[PDB]
């Protein structure tokens, strides 16, 4: 049982290549939009499961009591 | 010989084909046979042709035999190996095919037997079945064919030259023969050059630009593409052009881009040709269509096309079509969206730059697709860097004056948008991926420049605009980018001081949450103690603060004296106080003020009187939690203020617990993310670095626990709608906190892990992350937790005892089950969970019999996979002691158990 590669189909149909040219909705899509609200830019800024298990969940402007928190997560 | 003087060695390529020149000179049947030899080796075949077989067998019987002792290790083959010495074999491959007929362009390619044997070798090649020779005599070739439309070029020009010659001459003996002759001559050899290339392009090309492998496929369009860049005049008309247009429509992303690649050569850099502009018209609307393409590479390449498309012309882009691509601007995918802003730019992009900066404010406006400009800004970033770093431009159109509102607002987004984008040097989040020299000094000049203009131009902003929160929102934010040094080395503290004042007075007349967190946490940004500033800064927040104190303490009054039931009026005047002081207590320490009294005050009198406005319970229940927090930071340090801390922390997680079951939902929300914050602060951890801390160390009660989870249960697993699923992400991960640091009990865990399979695509990732770290954690007591998930589910279903083996609930739970399995010291854990899984199936008996829960061990037999040969032996001395002898016995409703029993 030869580990050569044979084709048994070498080519394309020319009928479907017809059909290729009379529908390509398949191989086109949707517009992926980044995100569109302020809201949803910081979110996806600070979303994630890593982000998520590293940040209280009311946040923190100031470095000096975050680290309380922060302090708590590293060790185990 | 050959094949390996082309990949091993990088001797010279001409000097390798000029000696098999020479050698087909000397000899031209053994040196034909070194080349027909040389492109059955470069296929991988270990076969040899030999001058028997080239003398006396047809090519389709060589190509047989070469089948035949191909001698393949694998399905590799040369051309679809990895690695840079095989990227390396590939060009050197190519190249000695052109090289080979450009040197032989004159005398040998006009003999009758050079070529016509090579052509039908690689015609018959391209036939095979074999992909290592359909590949490799297609790429060979495409190649050839590539190499003889130069020579038919050369000959062209030859041609038009000699025949310049022969008119020179009719206008004025012998000579005219000879050039007669020899336009005769040369007119031979453009018929022998026509057949050759008809030869290869209707024996190969037509064949193999459709082959079903669609690596093949790329490159005979990749060629073609070639040829009508190379010689135009021959090539580029609709019986070459079609072939593109058809392979267009390709299913593959690797074909679909050659064909794009192809047609931008015909634009690029130089054209103006009318056959092209006819067949782009017929082919528009698929090319604008491919600006979406699913491969995102294929979709640069469509809007770049449509980029050259616009330069030779604007005819055949209609309105809609360059709406379709502006709309790309606010794509996920950058090189789209700066491909598609380059388009934009020449489009509609021709003091100076002023009415660019209206232009885009206007595109911002007109597009409703972005709220804010930080996108479109960054697709711009590129090609239109100098109209967005011109501030002192952008800062005159909102001062020195016309603009509607709505326009001035817009142009202060964009403005911030540009300066934070100068200011730090990444894209913003998704169009990230640094950073190199000249971008530091640009950084650097970009702040000062940023710095400077906005020290004065700021406060004069928030003068004209104060009254208006997006604005303000978002002017507010403007000093966070500033060099802050430049005030007292630049001498402007007089407009520092005239900021603060605007601050000042934004902060009092403002009730909005976003624009005191502006303020808030500019503030904290111009308190940095690095900075000779401080001290001045320190002054302006310590007196605003003293202000809002002060008014705090008497609204307080009035409001909580008993004669007076406030109305909701008297109450919006202590939320507009509070909140001005809650956002503040975040960013700042504000120890100096004890308002943990008022705040306390004002949540245990919402408690007693179980009518107090949301707003100011959520409020003070932040306020109160900030109190605490900044407490916990200066701690030089006395021993009063600690043994005080724990009684207000002690007592606010009290009070937290009761608003948690407050029927107001946003309420319960607020109650339960400081309480899963406050739990992980004064955890067991809270003395990992100090023990001083031993004191405050806070344990949850074992009703705490379940009210948490009660919560979570309500609240996050549930029958703008992407608002509602991120709170409750975040509410999953901050009780998910509490498990992976063994703040609460594992067994918590159950309920939750239960949920991986119902909620995959809202919560799946971060239940996926809380099973990792508990299996890190402790791989046992995660096992058994596990297994009590599928317990959990069991026991549901019953309600709803038995039974449907074949039922949609059961058959879900054993889809569970296969799932927490490929989850799987290593080998004491699936032992554990056997254990807990035989002994749950048989926890309650039957009274007739198989006793109730005997179903239980089609699900545990998802796990008795895992692990193992000699643990499968102690795991049935285990059920031994469960099951018996009437029972292994009986084979009718008994299913679960003789299936179990098969390892």
């Amino acid at each position: 049982k030869r580990k050569l590669i044979v084709d048994s189909v070498k080519e394309l149909d020319s009928k479907t290549i017809r059909a290729q040219l009379s529908d390509y909705s398949d191989i086109v899509t949707t517009l992926d939009l980044a995100p569109p609200t302020k809201k949803l830019m910081m979110w996806k800024e600070t979303g994630g499961v890593e982000k998520l298990f590293s940040l209280p969940a009311q946040p923190l402007w100031n470095n000096r009591l975050l680290k309380l928190f922060t302090r708590c997560l590293t060790p185990l | 010989m050959l094949f390996e003087v082309v990949k091993m060695g990088k001797s010279a390529m001409q000097s390798v084909v000029d000696d098999w020149i020479e050698s087909y000179k000397h000899d031209r049947d053994i040196a034909l046979l070194d080349l027909i030899n040389f492109f059955i080796q470069c296929s991988g075949c270990k076969g040899v042709v030999t001058a028997e077989m080239f003398r006396h067998m047809q090519n389709s019987e060589i190509i047989r035999k070469m089948t035949e002792e191909f001698d393949e290790d694998s399905g590799d083959y040369p051309l679809t190996m990895a690695g840079p010495q095989w990227k390396k074999f590939k060009s050197s491959f190519c190249e000695f095919i052109g090289v080979l007929v450009r040197q032989c362009q004159y005398s040998i390619i006009y003999d009758e037997y050079m070529m016509d044997t090579v052509i039908s070798l690689l015609t018959g090649l391209s036939d095979s079945q074999v992909r290592a020779f359909r590949h490799t005599s297609t790429l060979a070739a495409m190649k050839l064919m590539t190499a003889l439309v130069n020579v038919a070029l050369n000959l062209s020009i030859n041609m038009d030259n000699t025949q310049r010659q022969y008119e020179a001459e009719r206008n004025k003996n012998e000579r005219l023969e000879l050039l007669l002759q020899k336009r005769k001559e040369l007119q031979e050899n453009q018929d022998e050059i026509e057949n050759m290339m008809n030869a290869i392009f209707k024996g190969v090309f037509v064949h193999r630009y459709r082959d079903a492998i669609a690596e093949i496929r790329a490159i005979c369009i990749e060629e073609i593409g070639i040829w009508m860049k190379m010689y135009s005049d021959a090539f580029l008309n609709d019986s070459y052009l079609k072939y593109v247009g058809w392979t267009m429509h390709d299913k593959q992303g690797e074909v679909r881009l050659k064909c794009l690649t192809a047609l931008q050569g015909l634009y690029y850099n130089k054209e103006l040709n009318s056959k092209l502009e006819l067949f782009t018209s017929r082919f528009k609307d698929r090319i604008v269509s491919m600006t979406l393409d699913k491969e995102y590479d294929v979709a640069v390449q469509a809007i770049k096309l449509l980029t050259l498309v616009l330069q030779s012309s604007e005819e055949v882009l209609t309105a809609e079509d360059c709406e379709n691509v502006y709309h790309l601007v606010y794509s996920a995918h950058r090189p789209v969206a700066v491909a598609a802003g380059e388009f934009l730019y020449k489009k509609l992009f021709s003091g100076p730059n002023a009415n660019l900066v209206k232009t885009l404010v206007f595109f911002f406006l007109e597009s409703e697709l972005h709220e804010h400009a930080a996108y479109l800004v960054d697709s711009m970033w590129d090609c239109a860097t100098e109209l967005l770093k011109d501030w002192e431009c952008m800062n005159s159109l909102l001062l020195e004056e016309a603009l509607t509102d709505r326009q001035e607002s817009a142009l202060i987004e964009i403005m911030l948008c540009t300066i934070r984008q100068a200011a730090e040097c990444h894209p913003p989040v998704g169009r990230g991926t640094v950073l190199t020299a000249k971008e530091k000094k640009t950084q650097l000049d970009d702040r000062t420049k940023i710095t400077e203009l906005f020290a004065v131009a700021l406060p004069q902003l928030l003068a004209k605009y104060s009254v208006d929160a997006e604005k303000v929102t978002n002017l507010l934010q403007l000093p966070q980018y500033f060099d802050l040094e430049i005030y007292t080395t630049g001498r402007l503290e007089k407009h520092l001081d005239a900021l603060l004042r605007q601050i000042r007075n934004i902060v009092e007349k403002h009730t909005d949450t976003d624009v005191l967190e502006a303020c808030s946490k500019t503030y904290h940004a111009l308190c940095n103690e690095e900075f000779t500033i401080f001290n001045r800064v320190d002054i302006s927040r310590s007196q605003l603060i003293d202000e809002l104190a002060d008014k705090f303490n008497r609204l307080l009054e009035d409001f909580l004296q008993e004669g007076e039931e406030p109305d909701e009026d008297d109450a919006y005047q202590v939320l507009s106080t509070l909140k001005r002081i809650t956002a503040f207590h975040n960013a700042h320490d504000l120890s100096k003020w004890d308002l943990f009294a008022c705040n306390y005050k004002l949540l245990k009198t919402g408690i007693e009187n179980g009518d107090m406005p949301e707003q100011i319970v959520i409020h003070a229940l932040q306020c109160t939690h900030y109190v605490i927090l900044w407490q916990l930071a200066k701690i030089s340090s006395t021993k009063e203020d600690l043994l005080r801390l724990k009684k207000q922390m002690r007592v606010f997680c009290q009070i937290c617990q009761h608003y948690l079951t407050n029927v107001n939902t946003t309420v319960k929300e607020q109650a339960f993310t400081i309480l899963c914050d406050i739990l992980m602060i004064f955890s067991h951890q809270i003395m990992s670095g100090r023990d001083m801390l031993e004191p405050l160390v806070y344990t949850p009660d074992s009703s705490l626990q379940s009210e948490l989870l009660s919560f979570i249960l309500d609240h996050v697993f549930i029958e703008s709608k992407i608002e509602a699923l991120h709170k409750r992400r975040n509410l999953l991960a901050a009780f998910c906190k509490l498990i992976v640091y063994t703040v609460v009990e594992m067994n918590t865990a159950a309920d939750i892990f239960k949920q991986y399979m119902k909620y995959y695509n809202d919560y799946g990732d971060i239940i996926k992350e809380t099973m990792s770290k508990t299996r890190q954690i402790d791989k046992i007591q995660c096992a058994k937790t596990l297994i009590l998930s599928l317990q959990q589910l069991f026991n549901e279903m019953i309600q709803e005892y038995n039974f449907d083996r074949s039922s949609s609930t059961f058959s879900g739970i054993k889809e569970l089950a296969r799932r927490f399995a490929l989850t799987f010291k290593t080998r004491e854990a699936i032992a554990m969970l056997h254990k807990d899984g035989i002994e749950f199936a048989f926890k309650e008996p039957n009274q007739g019999e198989p006793p109730l829960n005997l179903a239980f061990l089609d699900i545990l037999s998802e796990f008795s996979s895992k692990l193992l040969r000699q643990d499968k032996r102690t795991v049935y001395v285990y059920l031994e002691k469960f099951m018996t002898f009437q029972m292994s016995l009986r084979r009718e409703v008994w299913l679960p158990l003789m299936s179990y029993r098969n390892s």
